[PDB]
């Protein structure tokens, strides 16, 4: 599989979830508004679902500061990716040891 | 041994009623239109009911939700 397959899946699971919710994981797909798929994941919580309706807005905006925040502290930090430059290491470490 | 749904079909929705001044929410139904009537039903399967005031709770009045409907709801 090439870069831009796996990137069509993922563009297909998330369009899924964004216009379905979990209904599409067990049988045909349904259609729903987002706000009241989210309250009804408050109410898997333990939260009465009027407290979602009166407090949109305020819900909007954090959810984008934080996307935008995460974009900022994925960028600044430089060693965040670790565990896979770890491997790449490994197995060139590997490969040049057995060829000297 | 699974449970698997079938034939769908389309509706219109709303968040919440509206009826004398005050927000009436579901139980643990959705609220449902076909036409000049409105009912509520279970997620899973189509059953249709009259709207009562066993089915629903009040909170505020219908003044800060986005998307709000005139009816009138049954009164035991
Ligand atoms: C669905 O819509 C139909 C009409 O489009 C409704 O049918 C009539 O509704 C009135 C009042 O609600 C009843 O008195 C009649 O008995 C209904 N049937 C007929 C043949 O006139 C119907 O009520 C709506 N809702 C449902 C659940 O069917
Ligand atoms: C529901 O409405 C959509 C368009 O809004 C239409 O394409 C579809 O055939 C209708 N029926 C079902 C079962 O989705
Ligand atoms: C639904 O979308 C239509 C299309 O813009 C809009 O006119 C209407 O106000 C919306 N209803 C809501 C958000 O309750
Ligand atoms: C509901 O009725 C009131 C008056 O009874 C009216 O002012 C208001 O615009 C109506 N709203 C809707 C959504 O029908």
């Amino acid at each position: 599989l090439t870069d831009e397959m796996i990137a069509q899946y993922t563009s297909a699971l998330l369009a899924g979830t964004i216009t379905s919710g979990w209904t599409f994981g067990a049988g045909p797909a349904l259609q729903i508004p987002f706000p009241m798929q989210m309250a009804y994941r408050f109410n898997g919580i333990g939260v009465t679902q009027n407290v979602l309706y009166e407090n949109q807005k305020l819900i909007a905006n954090q959810f984008n500061s934080a996307i935008g925040k995460i974009q900022d502290s994925l960028s600044s930090t430089p060693s965040a990716l670790g565990k896979l430059q770890d491997v790449v290491n490994q197995n060139a470490q590997a490969l040049n040891t057995l060829v000297k | 041994v699974t449970y698997v749904p079938a034939q769908e079909k389309n509706f219109t929705t709303a968040p919440a009623i509206c009826h004398d001044g005050k927000a009436h929410f579901p139980r643990e139904g959705v609220f449902v239109s076909n036409g000049t009537h409105w009912f509520v039903t279970q997620r899973n399967f189509y059953e249709p009911q009259i709207i009562t005031t066993d089915n629903t709770f009040v909170s505020g009045n219908c003044d800060v939700v986005i998307g709000i409907v005139n009816n009138t709801v049954y009164d035991p």
